């Protein structure tokens, strides 16, 4: 039990990781244990990606589940994944992408006919995760990807910001059907996931300007447009993505810039913020300590005792809530629409 | 002495002259012609020569502001030991030496405004202004490469006054529809009006399409220049944007009792309001301060617009 919030804004904010495989229980599934390695130790990896490659290890886990003499396959199973998604929490906090394909799969299990026999039980729900990966995160993020680049224009300079999968995958396909423009690549710090994305877009030959968020203000009198990759979509029509996202969208109304959301409607969810605290993601505050512009490659930082320093804390939080009333439009697979029609798009499912 | 007749003379003398200097003038040519001798008499005198020139024009804020100047000036130098007719001379004498500042100012006026025009910006401006249209044309001479839309400016149609002063200067120019200017923002980098007369709290009084312009540039992120002289500063307080004197009763409604289809593309030009109605509609609106990016004057460009305040506390003792 972790109850203790004190003074401190961020002291209710979970703060311990598992990075290794010491100590672990003994009825977690080998391909689990490879994701969760994966989870606390990538550093680009799409909320889509994450999703997808949970979804498709709950297959082998449920594949190899061999339900015991003490339970029918429905009550035990979803005991079984339990185990594998504490472990999962352990190592990184659920993204509201992963969180929702969880509800969804322990949900068939329980609406499994029990009639079935085991290997018919087994078979049906690998069929439906096969249907949810290739409908709400495939088909969904093709039709977003065409739907948001009918809306680039020739001679737009579109703003991105960080490595967004979704934002990437428009930008591209935007310059194969031959659609001209540039790019402006906003990067921010602990890490540079921002130089990931130049780096794939300047491969594909798009003409692309790297900034710092700091230079924002300098650069957004540029942008004609701006694409985000969102995490979530809350219920009031906030956008729930990284970082600086919520500053990207406010200099862009101050410079009258289109904010164009992109977000998978499996994303959506019922969940309402009202300041970016309450729920968020804590990262290493070590990632603050040494600057040079680079992640390992190492000299000693003026904050490297941190811990040890009274009264001198570090911190970096991954994720803020942009407000509705900033984003302009949100592309899904449902097409462009306010983002206040998220709560109706929930409801037909 | 049909002072008022005077005051519009002058008007029509020379187009560069301003309402208030214009108001200057008429007090200095009666302070010719006036025998007086009183400082009773001395001092009766234009007051009801001012105020007999601000029954006698309707819209007179401008000319109030000249006329308030004036008579400030008067009593602060017939104050200090002041002998009357030294003053009397000294204003009849330089009278041809007042319209030299007067227009002076405006040229200082636009050697501050012309480098707020840069390279390959398009500029927006309401109606015909002598001060908007001189820091066009300053920054045209230096080969900047601007355009310019120009409001068409119902009831008095300077929009087409204003468009051919620039057509003349090469400068590549564009007209609106008082309907269209909000459509037209994202296109422009700078809005610049000129404006009658700049109230204490450093408001605009101008053009009745002004302020719909201010309103449209605060709500566009673009910056809105005021052009005026110094002499168009005045000492009143507007409570409101609809806190004016005015000339004519208006926007006042018909009283009918049991008295016995068109496309958006159609274009009737033949289907505008007639002079008899738009005699019901204002003449003048106003500015408030918090859509004036700027008040580029004589004086330098003003920012505080607490400083307009501070110009009139000093004109004032």
């Amino acid at each position: 039990i972790f109850e203790e919030k004190q003074v401190s804004i961020f002291s209710h904010l979970d703060w311990r990781r598992r990075r290794t495989t010491e100590n672990i229980p003994k009825d977690i599934h080998p391909a689990v244990i490879r994701l969760g390695l994966k989870l606390a130790n990538y550093k680009i990896f799409g909320s889509n990606q994450r999703c997808i490659d949970l979804l498709k290890t709950f297959k082998i886990v449920i594949q190899d589940y061999q339900t015991p003499y003490g339970t029918t396959l429905s009550r035990h199973l979803t005991t079984h994944i339990n185990s594998q998604i504490a472990y999962l929490v352990s190592t990184r906090p659920l993204s509201i992408s992963m969180g929702n394909a969880i509800r969804f799969l322990k949900l068939e299990i329980s609406v499994l006919d029990i009639d079935l026999t085991d290997d018919e039980g087994k078979e049906l729900l690998l069929e439906k995760i096969d249907s949810y990966i290739r409908d709400r995160i495939i088909i969904a993020g093709q039709v977003i990807v065409q739907a948001a680049t009918e809306k680039i224009q020739d001679g737009d300079v579109i703003l991105t910001y960080l490595h967004s999968s979704t934002v990437n995958d428009v930008l591209i396909h935007a310059k194969n059907v031959g659609k001209k423009f540039r790019v402006v690549v906003v990067d921010s710090r602990p890490e540079f996931e921002g130089r990931v994305c130049l780096k794939l877009l300047t491969e594909h030959g798009i003409e692309c300007t790297y900034v710092m968020i700091s230079a924002l203000s300098y650069i957004m009198q540029e942008v004609t447009k701006i694409f985000l990759g969102g995490h979530a979509m809350l219920s009031n029509g906030a956008l729930y993505s990284r970082a600086g996202t919520s500053l990207i969208s406010l200099l862009g109304h101050e410079s009258n810039v289109p904010v164009i959301a992109c977000c998978e409607s499996y994303k959506f969810t019922e969940r309402i913020q009202l300041d970016s605290l309450v729920y968020n993601e804590l990262a290493p505050g070590d990632q603050l300590v040494n600057m040079g512009v680079d992640d390992f490659e190492e000299k000693p930082g003026v904050l490297a005792n941190w811990k040890s320093v009274k009264n001198l804390k570090l911190l970096s939080l991954k994720y803020d809530v942009t407000p509705p009333r900033l984003i302009t439009v949100c592309v899904c697979e449902m097409g462009l629409l306010p983002s206040t029609s998220v709560p109706a798009i929930i409801n037909e499912f | 002495f049909d002072i008022v007749q005077v005051y519009k003379k002058f008007l029509q003398d020379d187009p560069e002259i301003t309402m208030p200097v214009a108001a200057i003038e008429a007090l200095v040519q009666l302070l010719s012609r006036s025998q007086a001798k009183t400082i009773s008499e001395f001092m009766d005198i234009l007051q009801n020569g001012s105020n007999t020139l601000k029954e006698g024009v309707q819209n007179n804020i401008s000319l109030s502001a000249g006329c308030d100047i004036f008579q400030r000036f008067v009593t602060r130098s017939l104050h200090d030991v002041g002998d009357f007719e030294q003053c009397k001379r000294h204003l009849v004498e330089n009278g041809k030496l007042f319209i030299q500042r007067a227009r002076a100012c405006r040229q200082r006026i636009a050697h501050l405004g012309y480098p707020l025009i840069r390279d390959g910006s398009v500029i927006l401006t309401h109606g015909f202004s002598r001060g908007v249209a001189a820091v066009l044309l300053a920054a045209a001479k230096r080969h900047v490469r601007f355009k310019v839309f120009v409001t068409e400016s119902r009831p008095s149609g300077s929009g087409c006054l204003m468009t051919r002063t620039l057509k003349n200067a090469c400068i590549p120019t564009c007209m609106v529809l008082d309907s269209a200017v909000s459509f037209t923002m994202n296109r422009v980098d700078l809005v610049l009006v000129g404006a009658e007369g700049v109230v204490e709290n450093g408001g605009l009084i101008n053009q009745i399409g002004t302020f719909q312009l201010a309103v449209f540039a605060k709500h566009a992120h673009k910056p809105f220049y005021a052009v005026a002289e110094s002499h168009k500063f005045v000492r009143m307080f507007p409570l409101s944007q609809y806190d004016i004197p005015f000339s004519r009763p208006i926007l006042e409604f018909d009283d009918p009792s049991p008295e016995t289809p068109t496309p958006s593309d159609a274009i009737h030009n033949e289907l505008i309001m007639n002079e008899e109605q738009i005699r019901n509609n204002p003449t003048l609106d106003v500015t408030p301060p918090e859509f004036v990016s700027g008040l580029i004057t004589d004086l330098g460009i003003i920012d505080s617009k607490s400083g307009v305040s501070e110009e009139l506390i000093k004109l004032y003792l």
